[PDB]
């Protein structure tokens, strides 16, 4: 079984909003609820049981209702930091069969959206001598959290050999991501220069290297 | 900071056993009981199975049949197992100390007789009208069941997979004279080529934290994945102070410390 959940709610900065979990009586409606927060990158925090109980550490904004066979999540004050993944759980049956939701994922909206910082690294003198090349575009520190990255070598685009990762929280909240081109020593010192362009709200940042400099 | 750690391969070809163990006692392994808990990529939290201070053992229904959970108080070990995996089963497992146990309860709507402010003989029952409680319909309490996880594990990431352990090659993602932010510069390590996941890094051995970020992998069609690592230093510092970041490949047991030199221009 899975208890059932939005896969997405959206909470204004500074207000509240409320997750629900949907089950039924042999699970939600035993009366014995808990939720837990999942953030990227670390592992599961538990923030409320019995329904109603603030684990360690939980501030009062956290709080957790049942009615039935329904159980919510509030959170007030949003905070960035807030989003997340958020579980539900509850025993069915047996205090030792645990079943979970499906999962909410909570956007804040209303943050203050930043323009990316890009740092285009040529291919490193070890790596060209261990007979690879690859640059690396580095972008960070934006928000919303998406951007299109097209490389050219000279004014040529370049569609083969580019990987580039969803972008993804840094500590301060604001956004990252990177792509990379693999090329081949040749290619990298046979063209005069390559360039990676970052596009984030109808705006582009390009940053250019040149194998003739550093 | 203490912690539950797992343990366990990184890397299970398809249809072998993954056993993996938790290994922490300052969590009382005689007074707490330890669950079982995965998240495979892009699906939601699965319970697995826990077990107590006694050797009881609870599991997952629909896993049971491939679950096998023991303990050994004796070195304080709980270790799970999981038969025929198949990609399905690549996942984080995290291990974590539960809570766990039967109360008696009264249904939605009801409260015991104590709770309705009732003293005397009949107050352990279930009341549904605490105000008239003497012609109140009664209720004997049934079993209410209390599950939560009280501490979680950092997790242990398995991949399942016909491909083989390739430990990483690390290069430097150096700062130049064009590539600063005035006071500021950008410099790295690019970790390229390893399989399977995942890789951590550090810098300075943990001394160098603020202004980090180690961005998650990118999956080449060569079936191998690289990541970077940065961290934005001030620029007046480049040559005086030395910048190593400091990679942990776990699946291939591979450490590697690099040195990040500032380029001559």
């Amino acid at each position: 079984a899975v208890l059932n959940q939005p896969s997405s709610v959206s909470g204004s900065l500074g207000q509240r909003v409320s997750i629900t979990c949907s089950g039924s009586s042999s699970n939600v409606g035993n009366g014995y609820v808990s939720w837990y927060q999942l953030i990227p990158g670390s592992a599961p925090r538990t923030l409320i049981y019995g329904d109603t109980s603030r684990a360690s550490g939980v501030p009062d904004r956290f709080s957790g209702s049942r009615s039935g066979n329904t159980a919510t999540l509030t959170i007030s004050s949003l905070q960035a930091e807030d989003e997340a993944d958020y579980f539900c759980a509850s025993a069915e049956d047996s205090s030792s069969n645990a079943v979970f939701g499906s999962g909410t994922t909570l956007t804040v909206l209303g943050q203050p959206k930043a323009a990316p910082s890009v740092t285009l690294f040529p291919p490193s003198s070890e790596e060209l001598q261990a007979n690879k090349a690859t640059l690396v575009c580095l972008i960070s520190d934006f928000y919303p959290g998406a951007v299109t990255v097209a490389w050219k070598a000279d004014s040529s685009p370049v569609k083969a050999g580019v990987e580039t990762t969803t972008p993804s929280k840094q500590s301060n909240n604001k956004y990252a991501a990177s792509s990379y081109l693999s090329l081949t020593p040749e290619q990298w010192k046979s063209h005069r220069s390559y360039s990676c362009q970052v596009t984030h709200e109808g705006s582009t940042v390009e940053k250019t290297v040149a194998p003739t400099e550093c | 900071k203490v912690q539950l750690r797992e343990s366990g391969p990184s890397l299970i070809k398809p249809s072998q056993t993954l056993s993996l163990t938790c290994t922490t006692s300052i969590f009382s392994l005689i007074d707490k009981t330890v669950g079982w808990v995965r998240q495979a990529p892009g699906k939601s939290l699965e319970w697995l199975g826990s077990i107590d201070t006694s050797g009881n053992t609870g599991y997952n229904p629909g896993l049971k049949s491939r679950l096998h959970i023991t303990k050994d108080n004796s070195r304080s070990q709980v270790s799970l197992s999981l038969s025929s995996v198949t990609t399905a089963d690549s996942a984080t497992y995290y291990c974590t100390t539960v809570h766990q146990q039967t109360r008696k309860g009264c249904p939605d709507g009801w409260r015991f007789g104590w709770d309705c402010g009732f003293h005397g003989y009949g107050q352990e029952d279930c009341y549904e009208d605490c105000i008239d409680i003497l012609s109140s319909q009664t209720l004997s309490p049934t079993d209410a069941y209390e599950f939560h996880v009280d501490a979680w594990g950092q997790g242990l990431l398995v991949t399942v997979s016909s491909a083989s352990t390739k430990g990483p090659s690390v290069f430097p993602l150096a700062p130049s004279s064009k590539s600063t932010s005035g006071g500021t510069a950008a410099l790295g390590c690019l970790v390229k080529d390893y399989f399977p996941e995942p890789v951590t890094v550090s810098w300075n051995s943990g001394a160098l934290t603020s202004g980090v970020h180690t961005f998650p992998a990118v999956l080449q069609s060569s079936g191998l994945y690289s990541l970077s690592s940065v961290v934005t230093v001030p620029s007046s510092s480049l040559g005086t102070q030395t910048y190593i970041c400091n990679v942990n490949h776990k699946p291939s047991n591979t450490k590697v410390d690099k040195k990040v030199e500032p380029k001559s221009c």
